[PDB]
């Protein structure tokens, strides 16, 4: 009965976030020479041109962290992350400008990934 | 003087902890501003004094213990922030749970 | 991947079947539901979700379903429920309560609360939100007391006065025409909503009824200016031509008559009756018995809240220095002692507690206080779960359906009884933004942020000259809703549809929103949200004991209080 | 008859050759030249020089080249000279500077400059007279703030926010048409010159385009709303359109790019880059080499100024508390050792005074101090004497070269950066009058008069019931230039071509002045005056190190400051 | 803090307050607002120390008498009034001719 | 008590006053505004205590010395002018060059 002020008394149970999507393990590396830090709803496959994995394995997809979370990536280290799909419409306009409208369209997405030297593209 | 719109404001708070001070020394229990002026005034008057920003984050969590505050006012003070002249300038002090 | 529940509510403030603690109280209100889609929480920052081609949509202009303000994941506390979401915000009202975000990338976006660049942010995770808070009893006396009562959250102010003249100190009254049109203009800089009330009193029409055509919002019948049948029975012939409400402040002394006078005069006719318990006035003892009444709209005033044991004390002086009457003169103490009542008192707690008392008010500076509004229907609420249990209605252990009955009183209901419920009192999509941020530690203390028409207009914050806004000292300031002309945009005039079709606001160059007052003659006692009770209400002439049901009411006062001495400096 | 030179300057203020130290720095400014005729001095009081037939002309009407304002015997510092002047203001413009009086006894009498029955006269003799600040790194978040501005000699805020919003807490953003008009309105009431920056933020034009033409006056790219290639490219396309600058705080997570990347996107277009050191944001850890480049108008804002043994440990904890970071997670370590770098403090201190960084700005209230700009130019300036000697291109012992190079930073430099240096930013003939009046003991801590438009704004100045000004409590104060209707020909509300074209301040009801931004397009970094160097910077990614002309950039960090505890009761 | 309206303004009677407590100690006879900001201060204390109401309405008729103050001012002072947080909450305290 | 504005601004310089008061017990050299704000807090308190303008010229010159403050001090302050109410009212005090 000691009373800290506007305490929370949380119910019993876990969130699971992003439930029903699908999950997808990839690994990165960072190539460059200064450290990148990738947020939880950046469409993965327009983050750092020096992030190397498998390009379109980003496509239509963000990182299955929390909600405002970021993944970090040293110069150099290579390291395993799990991806989800994006939702609602599943398009995306702006960022590094490589899909502008439907993730569908995967092979456009691709060539203008490998047109500006995002790396990994097969 | 020449008194700016700061200096004007943090008398108040030098104030604030003198009041908090006779309340302690007559045996009260402090309450939330209380604590909170002892302990922003014990830091402004420690960078006047030349301390460095280390030595308050350090200072600022033993001014006051947990039988110097009502129950509950330990766990209301999450931080407490000031920002003082040093001998080199302005600078912010933030003392992390003052009072444990 | 899953998240615990401690560190989802630190993150993203509390969901599903989370509780939280109100200040220092022992009520616990429970979240209800959720509106988000785990995962695709809004957030604001470095690395965060609202980014453009992310949770911020790049694409749509701010006419094409882009909010002007997203307060992202509030703890809504509500008589429409308690429960978690984000708030939308556009052109000064509310626009949406749900998910915003961007349907870009994101599942379950409420259509019309897309994050564009036109959006700005509050993060409300690990607050609680709340409607404005609406008092309906103000003596306009000093006008620092605006910040006193934004600074508890209240947010629109009804009553009336000219500032510290004896007429104003004692009643609710701007009287007359010249009086209503300088206080009209006087309310152009007071950063606050404001509806004004003329002199209730005549026995002509045409003196009355020409206050509202100069712009009052309502009418105030008090015993100081008499309180007869007459001017009961004009005032509300004039009210129900022009559609405003009428406050009573009754006949004391009852000197031309008995309640039973007063409801005949009022002939079954809508009346809100102010600190209807009656140490703040009424026919001596039996006033409170208004309250079952289902024609009466009845409010309490804020110093009996709660019964405690320094009540009576401070209430017998303050009634006999305030009237400069005699320790030593038998009618005096005869009077005080008709008038302060420890039965009807105690009694009152338990009829808010029952939803028979729908209303809480200040009667700021002339027999309450500006400031204690929404602290003292907290500390009523917790002395009643203490000393009556949590009520039968409950579940789950939550305080939900109190906390739902105690935030009634002060923002639904008295919004609903003065006609202006279409714009304020809830958090409802389509009403006016004004909303007010609380720390869970300070909830119905210290409000942290209270926004005005979509604009914070007051804040504790902290040193204006310091690297970041936190340092000390951390004190209650205007903010820029209050500056330059967003003092117009961000509050309301609420006035008569007989002025604002007259013209008033163009005559008198008030550049405030103006708000129309409407609904008031229609409604009753089965229109307060919560509060809807109307019993027979016996009050004995004699012992001044309470009976509802067959019942005394009675309880103890309490020597303490939460909220008062853990928070305040003096 | 001759006057030795110690009674010339304490009766009229330095004349050429005499040096003036910068409050208690080892900074010493010499007067190179004098406007005056020796024996024919202006000067005002009792048996004084400016009386009617005498120095002051009884015959000219206002419109026949008479003054409103003489500030007689000013010491001027700008970037145009340091020199001896009386300076002659008009319709709130200063219109001459050189020598005032009246030509019907007088020689020497610039034209336009008679003292005559218009004249009011301020006594400049013994003071430092420089333009008003130019702050371009402005958080509206608390109104408080402005004072704190004023006192320190600031005239000039550009930013943005809409109070103490997170967005506005964290970016210098006023979002969308709707918040800028708000914001716009707020503007009627702060005793200050403004302009408002909208969000640099989507994937299409028309939401960007669409706060230029509201009335944004700029834009603000920040990474916590994406600072993405898109976000940067749309900005630019918008700001190249409506001739408005861009501010950039870049993507210090490196996630969408590295500096190349976001160079690239900018694809040489003119930006002003704020925080260019980075501890208040930019790519990690190398975003300091913006300031190499031709098309970049690099700005520091304050905390960071000087590096001093306090610095680090202040920034890193502070960095850690506000981005609610924790020091026992790895990636929140080392994401906070990334961005707070002694390497790069140390160096940005260097490219200060090689004229390599080109603006100050405050970062008020988000991570910086509204009331610090002037005064840490001048701690840095007196630091960088200290260790690294007077600087090559100075004579006679003075530091007038570091003097205009420093004054430079925070008066012309963001006022051209911002495309308003046609109304503000120096004293010259043809801009406005805002001129702030220093005592040498004060200068760069404590303004004694701040002049905007012409008018008295802020004053150190006594006891208002007293029989004269001087007695205590001498405290900044709001003069009668912030009182009324003044306040709107005092101030400067800067605006876009485009709203101003489409007639918002007509729409909005704004009374300010408008101000016009302009020629923001077509600049670069040789347009920075006295700080025209373009150079490539090397930041090593293992060690930090910066290198230019392949020599590192160190210096130590110093335990004690001038203009610090000598003046300042807290 | 948090400070409200009420808790800044009510730091200037406590200031008043010592500032007459120091003009006492040095043997002047009180004026009419040294006067009442003593008892007011020591109204607002005593319900910081959780005193009563009707405690601190006779208590404060004994903090000064006639020979501490100027002539007249004990007939100047027809009432003291202040509000304090009490243990109960905010309460009114009238002192009555507090000086007789 | 019926405060009119300047009280309220005085009550601020003896607040100031009292600060520094602490800052020099503790071993400090006071800075400009301390400096001031001891000599302005004296003046008025001499006024107070029903010194003669003449008498408070003279003290104001003795209140710090050179080694109570820090360098260059002394020559920063030229004039401290107070008003304060005498027993015949208002009057003006200058102290010029209080610290040789
Ligand atoms: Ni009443
Ligand atoms: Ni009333
Ligand atoms: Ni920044
Ligand atoms: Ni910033
Ligand atoms: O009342
Ligand atoms: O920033």
């Amino acid at each position: 009965n000691y009373i800290v002020p506007g305490e929370y008394r949380v119910a019993e149970g876990e969130i699971e976030i992003n439930a029903g999507r699908e999950k997808t393990t990839i690994r990165v590396s960072n190539t460059g020479d200064r450290p990148i830090q990738v947020g939880s709803h950046i469409h993965f496959v327009e983050v750092n041109k020096e992030l190397l994995f498998d390009r379109a394995e980003g496509i239509g997809r963000r990182l299955n962290i929390p909600s405002g979370t970021a993944a970090r990536f040293e110069p150099g280290e290579e390291m395993e992350v799990e991806l989800t799909e994006l939702g609602g419409n599943r398009e995306v306009f702006g960022i590094s400008d490589l899909t502008n409208g439907s993730v569908d369209n995967k092979e456009l997405i691709l060539q203008r990934a490998k047109e500006l030297g995002y790396k990994g593209v097969e | 003087m020449h008194l700016n719109p700061a200096e004007k404001e943090k008398l108040q708070i030098f104030l604030a902890s003198e009041l908090a001070l006779k309340r302690k020394a007559r045996g009260l229990k402090l309450n939330y501003p209380e604590a909170v002026a002892i302990i922003t005034s014990f830091i402004m008057e420690g960078a006047r004094d030349g301390k460095t920003v280390a030595m308050l984050m350090e200072e600022g969590k033993h001014v006051l213990t947990r039988d110097d505050v009502m129950e509950g006012v330990p766990e209301m003070i999450d931080d407490i922030q000031a920002e003082a002249t040093f001998p080199d300038g302005t600078k912010l002090v933030t003392v992390h749970n003052p009072i444990s | 991947m899953k998240i615990n529940r401690q560190q989802y509510a630190e993150s993203y403030g509390p969901t599903v079947g989370d509780q939280v603690r109100l200040a220092d109280t022992d009520l616990w209100i429970e979240v209800e539901k959720d509106y988000t889609t785990y995962g695709d929480e809004a957030n604001f920052g470095g690395g965060k979700v609202l980014r453009e081609g992310m949770g911020e949509n790049g694409t749509y202009t701010r006419t094409e379903n882009v909010l002007d303000l997203l307060l992202t994941n509030a703890l809504i506390l509500d008589y429409t429920g308690i429960y978690k979401a984000d708030i939308g915000v556009k052109d000064g009202y509310i626009v949406g309560i749900g998910k915003g975000g961007n349907p870009d990338i994101m599942d379950g976006v409420t259509p019309n609360m897309i994050v564009g660049t036109a959006t700005e942010v509050i993060a409300a995770e690990g607050k609680i939100v709340t409607a404005g808070g609406i008092d309906t009893h103000v003596h306009f006396i000093n006008p620092d007391q605006v910040d006193v009562a934004l600074a508890n959250g209240i947010t629109t102010l009804f009553g009336g006065g000219t500032g510290p003249a004896e007429g104003s100190k004692a009643t609710t009254v701007t009287p007359g025409p010249w009086n209503i049109e300088k206080m009209l203009k006087s309310t152009e800089g007071l950063p606050i909503n404001v509806g004004i009330l003329g002199k209730g009193h005549g026995s002509s029409i045409a003196p009355i009824m020409e206050q509202i055509d100069a712009g009052a919002a309502g009418l105030k019948i008090h015993e100081d200016w008499g309180a007869t049948p007459a001017s009961i029975d004009r005032s509300l012939t004039v009210a129900d031509e022009a559609d405003v409400q009428v406050a009573i402040h009754s006949d004391t002394l009852n000197e031309a008559g008995f309640l039973e006078d007063t409801l005949r005069a009022i002939n079954g006719r809508v009346i809100h009756s102010f600190h209807v318990e009656g140490a703040g006035g009424g026919h001596a003892p039996d006033i409170m018995a208004m309250a079952g009444h289902p024609n009466v709209l009845p409010s309490s005033t804020n110093p009996t809240r709660p019964f405690t044991v320094n009540t009576i004390d401070e209430h017998l002086d303050m009634l006999m220095v305030c009237h400069h009457l005699k320790q030593n003169i038998p009618e005096d103490v005869a009077f005080a002692d008709s008038r302060i009542r420890p039965e009807t008192i105690a009694a009152e707690d338990i009829l808010h507690d029952l939803g028979i008392i729908s209303m809480m008010s200040t009667d700021a500076l002339a027999m309450g206080r500006a400031g204690e509004m929404v602290l003292r229907t907290w500390q009523t609420a917790d002395k009643m779960k203490k000393q009556r249990g949590p009520l039968a209605e409950e579940k789950n252990g939550s305080d939900n359906f109190r906390a739902k009955r105690y935030v009634s009183k002060y923002t639904i209901n008295p919004a609903i009884a003065q006609g202006i419920a279409h714009e304020v009192g809830s958090i409802e999509e389509g009403k006016f933004a004004d909303l007010v941020l609380w720390e869970p530690k300070f909830f119905g203390v210290k409000a942290d942020r209270v926004i005005k028409g979509g604009i914070i207009a007051y804040a504790q914050i902290g040193d204006p000259s310091a690297s970041i806004p936190t340092p000390q000292p951390v004190m209650g300031r205007r903010m820029y809703g209050t500056v330059g002309d967003l003092i117009h945009d961000t509050n309301i005039t609420f006035m008569s549809k007989s002025s604002i079709q007259q013209g008033v606001p163009a005559k008198l160059g008030l550049k405030r929103r103006i708000g129309t007052v409407k609904n008031c003659r229609n409604i009753g006692k089965k229109d307060m949200k919560w509060n809807d009770v109307t019993t027979d209400i016996d009050i004995n002439p004699e012992t001044y004991e309470v009976k509802v049901d067959g019942e005394v009411l009675t309880c103890e006062p309490v020597k303490e209080l939460p909220m008062a001495q853990r928070y305040f400096l003096f």
